[PDB]
């Protein structure tokens, strides 16, 4: 087995569902109970890709409010790629991924100077629908701000967490071969 | 923009995140945006009691700019002085002494009726125990259990160090 | 304009001030200026060493990112995660293991010998202990006093998590 | 009556504060240089006559922290200020006015001027003409100057009290 190890930054406004969406994959747990996080918190996880490769993915929990804060550019360097999440039951976590988005962007690119794959999470999916967004929209969402893909996920019934990451991996292990 | 009224579950403001990571800018901004400097937290905690136990002497000074008090007190009686007294740090416990020129009270009993010197004492913190002692810090005053700070001395060090100032 | 190369008689340069004062910005200043990140005071102490024991996270991944090395001794042989491990903060102790992709090592011994993870168990820190498993630390490695980790456990709870990897 | 001074010390790194305080209020001097931290404090008490006592607030101020951001949190309300360099070092003067800008930029008075303030010349126990000092203060906005030296206790005394006095003519 070839083993990778990537760098994948979690980021979105608070509230909005990142430490439990890394609690759930990695651990399978959920809490109902909001701790927030201070600065930045990580994970590991470690996956069996196939009989000939094993990935591994530090995962870096980065508190809502630190993007107040400048201490971003430190963070996010040298990262391999991305979700960024919102909630999708606060429109407002919503508008804030566009400020995540430009930070990453303008602080972070691969090798080749291309921007870094990064898939949005609308988390909490398992309560009900504020964003005034289909799924057609999101394609074009998607497409207009270079995110890879998008995903309804929830950390609370494990909905879609597994999906997302694999895509990821995958977008990232497509970059390790160009470098 | 900013939600700095903001909470978790143990009620956490934002202001209190950045207090107990140091992140001072942070605090500059949350304060102009509205924060709540003496919100409380789930057990009675205010982000000056953060600062003062993590010992950020920086950020206790430009809370108390930002108009802190320091006379709140937590689940277990304690104003963060006698936080910054539990762990030591002399360079919060001064700011806090010296901050305003009507200067901290001092003989604030918490829950087991420790003072800051007390816990001084009992702790055997040297430089602290002096820096209450020269700005008027009782020797006499008792707690709970009928104890004095001289009674919670570490040693007989500590002891004299205290003696010295009862007799003056 | 700043001298970022002064020493005291402590041999303690102004980043050693700012790391120890939390002030991230004067870091950023002085690293900008000419000072030298893996500085070591009197007694081999890096601002590195000063941040993890303070616990500062936010100072010690500022330092990481200006290229701070882990891995330097202070007279009594700790990395900065050593220090971070004696005190407890595991937001630290992450920054530290997390940071670089490739690891840092957890096999490294003071002059007690002890590895990061027979402090860990001696003070019974429970969230530094697993991090500090889930990332390989070894179980078996010995102090000098021909102590394991598992040996050097507070409890038997604590025991307990550190066998359940073994 | 009682009266209560915030009074600061500031000026360059290794330039003899920290010293000066301690004689001040604890007659003592050591040689040994350690880097004050941050913000350090002390309280001078004097019996200025029957009639009056004063107390003073010595707020210490780290050379190095006039490059961050926090001065202006120190300085807040201040009665008066020793501005300190060291004789044996010529760039430690040049920075006075760094600090003195620093400072009057910062805090004034109640009624607008600029709080008092004492150049103090320090460490003149080792190795500028009274007339150029002069000229020197005048031009800049120091009440006055003082060689001093903490080591050997050269006139720390006398300009602690020419800045109280000043203080207290300000009290009206
Ligand atoms: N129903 C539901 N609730 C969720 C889901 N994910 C998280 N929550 C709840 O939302 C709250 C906040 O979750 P948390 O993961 O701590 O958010 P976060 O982004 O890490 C907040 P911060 O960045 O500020 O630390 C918690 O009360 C949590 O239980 C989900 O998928 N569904
Ligand atoms: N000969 C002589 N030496 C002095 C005098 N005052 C201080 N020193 C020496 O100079 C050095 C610096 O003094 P210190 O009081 O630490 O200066 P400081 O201004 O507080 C420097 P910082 O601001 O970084 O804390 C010390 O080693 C001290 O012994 C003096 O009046 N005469
Ligand atoms: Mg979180
Ligand atoms: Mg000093």
């Amino acid at each position: 087995t070839r083993e990778h190890l990537f760098k994948v930054l979690v980021i979105g406004e608070l509230g909005v569902g990142k430490t439990s969406i890394i609690k759930r994959y990695v651990h399978q747990l959920f809490s109902q109970h909001y701790r927030a996080t201070i600065g930045v918190d990580f994970a590991l996880k470690v996956l069996n890709w196939d009989s000939r490769t094993l990935v591994r993915l530090q995962l870096w929990d980065i508190a809502g409010l630190e993007r107040f804060g400048n201490m971003t550019r430190v963070y996010y360097k040298e990262a391999m790629g991305a979700f960024v999440v919102f909630d999708i039951s606060r429109s407002s976590t919503f508008e804030a991924v566009l400020k995540w988005k430009s930070d990453l962007d303008s602080k972070v690119h691969l090798p080749n100077g291309s921007p870094i794959p990064a898939v949005l999470l609308a988390n909490k999916c398992d309560q009900n629908k504020d964003s005034s967004m289909s799924p057609s929209q999101m394609d074009q969402f998607c497409k207009e701000h270079g995110f890879a893909g998008w995903f309804e996920t929830s950390a609370k019934d494990n909905i879609n967490i597994e999906e997302a990451a694999r895509f990821l991996v995958e977008k990232m292990l497509v970059n390790h071969q160009s470098f | 923009v900013v939600t700095p009224f903001s909470r978790d579950d143990r009620g956490h403001t934002p202001l209190h995140v950045a207090a107990v990571c140091g992140q001072a800018s942070l605090i500059d901004l949350l304060v102009s945006k509205g924060a709540m400097v003496n919100a409380t937290d789930y057990h009675g905690a205010t982000p000056l009691h953060l600062a003062c136990q993590k010992g950020y002497q920086s950020v206790t000074l430009l809370l108390l700019h930002y108009k802190a008090s320091a006379e709140v007190q937590d689940n277990n009686g304690n104003t963060p002085l006698h936080l910054a007294c539990t762990y030591g740090h002399e360079d919060c416990v001064k700011a806090l002494v010296y901050y305003d020129v009507e200067s901290c009270r001092l003989d604030i009993g918490n829950e087991k009726g420790d003072t800051p010197l007390h816990i001084a004492a009992r702790w055997g913190y040297q430089g602290v125990i002096e820096t209450l002692l020269q700005n008027g810090a009782s020797t006499e005053i008792q707690n709970r259990l009928k104890e004095t700070p001289l009674k919670c001395a570490l040693n007989s060090k500590i002891l004299s160090v205290m003696e010295a100032y009862h007799l003056s």
